[PDB]
């Protein structure tokens, strides 16, 4: 097989780790446990090619920024995430994340990932965002920023239900091969 | 308060597998947990601030946990642990608080600090706030355990430990005739 490296970044608690957990095996973690930095290796199968996909999980919390630059190195693909129940997280995608990825991963395929799609139509989520004077991120908005940042793909998923999770990694694995 | 939750979670876990049930090896009762802190160790630079380019593969995620012997509450120990899957912890190296001879604050990294026992150990806390809480704990502990004495303190604002130049000078273990060996040649 071919060894490829995937790096995943994005706002703290937007769902990066759960994305990895649910994909590589299962069991959706309910309690939030901030990541400092952690590496995983999953063997993905896409288009007949078997790949040893190294997954470099990073920290979304501001208090751990320090270490991130250490995960970026020899990446074959970068996944920038945001949470669809937090419009602000999408703002940061273009107001922070692209810039950072562009600096440490010059010339590496990007995949914008909207997480927690299961919340898009959650009436409670919706009502709460009303107080903040806003609403769940929409597919249009996602695609838009995806295009603005020059992402080579935009996908949505829900680690909670598993929806779209596999597609995210097949896309990432495929992008890692180009 | 994600740190607070983390601490509580870690606490509960740590006491459940290392300070709750009597030792499986021998019926010997377990130590009493006092506190802990998560740390980041660099294998290539274990005793000094590592350079900005030290690769992530060199970093090790560990914990420092403090406990007292069941019998004597003045016999505290420092344990270096590793968290394994399933959420359990595995205790490795162990030191006696008595060995703590120096505590230094790193002036560049807000999470860095160096402890001196037999050797010199550089470690970083996960966050600036965590170093401050831990070191406050460690020094207060030592002070409570050793009749008001303190290890050599470097670069810390003494008021952090409710001390001042005067009190510190009187308490430092370096302030004893045979305590500091001379250089040579
Ligand atoms: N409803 C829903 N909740 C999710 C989903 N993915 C993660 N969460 C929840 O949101 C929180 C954050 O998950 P986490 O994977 O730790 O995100 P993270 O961005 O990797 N965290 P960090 O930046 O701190 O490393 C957890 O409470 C988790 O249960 C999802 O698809 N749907
Ligand atoms: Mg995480």
């Amino acid at each position: 097989s071919i060894r490829r490296k995937l790096v995943i970044v994005g706002d703290g608690a937007c769902g990066k780790t759960c994305l990895l957990i649910v994909n590589s095996k299962g069991q959706f973690p309910e309690v939030y446990v901030p990541t400092v930095f952690e590496n995983y290796v999953a063997d993905v199968e896409v288009d007949g090619r078997r790949v040893e996909l190294a997954l470099w999980d990073t920290a979304g919390q501001e208090d751990y920024d320090r270490l991130r630059p250490l995960s970026y190195p020899d990446s074959n693909v970068v996944l920038i995430c945001f949470s669809i129940d937090l419009p602000d997280s999408l703002e940061n995608v273009q107001e922070k994340w692209i810039a950072e990825v562009l600096h440490f991963c010059q010339g590496v395929p990007i995949i914008l990932v909207g997480c927690k799609v299961d919340l898009r139509n959650d009436p409670q989520t919706i009502e709460q965002l009303r107080q903040e004077g806003q609403q769940p991120v929409t597919s249009q908005e996602g695609q838009s920023v995806a295009d603005q940042i020059g992402a080579t793909g935009y996908y949505e998923c829900s680690a909670k239900t598993g929806y779209g999770v596999r597609e995210v990694f097949e896309a990432a694995t495929r992008a890692s091969l180009m | 308060n994600f740190l607070a939750e983390q601490y509580e979670r870690d606490r509960k876990a740590i006491i459940n597998c290392c300070f709750s049930r009597p030792d499986h090896k021998t019926g010997e009762p377990p130590n009493n947990y006092i506190t802990h802190v998560r740390i980041i160790e660099d294998s290539k630079f274990p005793s000094s601030r590592p350079p900005p380019d030290s690769k992530l593969e060199n970093k090790k995620k560990r914990l420092l946990i403090l406990s007292a012997k069941p019998n004597n509450a003045k016999l505290i120990q420092i344990h270096k642990a590793r968290e394994n899957s399933d959420g359990s912890f595995q205790i490795g190296r162990t030191w006696q608080l008595t060995e703590l001879v120096r505590v230094e604050k790193d002036l560049e990294i807000s999470e860095g600090f160096i402890l001196t026992m037999s050797k010199k150990y550089y470690w970083e806390t996960n966050s600036a706030k965590e170093r401050t809480v831990f070191i406050k704990s460690l020094i207060t502990l030592y002070i409570q355990t050793f009749e008001g004495h303190v290890p050599e303190l470097v670069n810390w604002d003494l008021s952090l430990f409710y001390l001042d130049e005067r009190s510190y000078q009187r308490a430092v273990i370096t302030n004893r005739p045979g305590s500091v060996s001379p250089i040579k040649s």
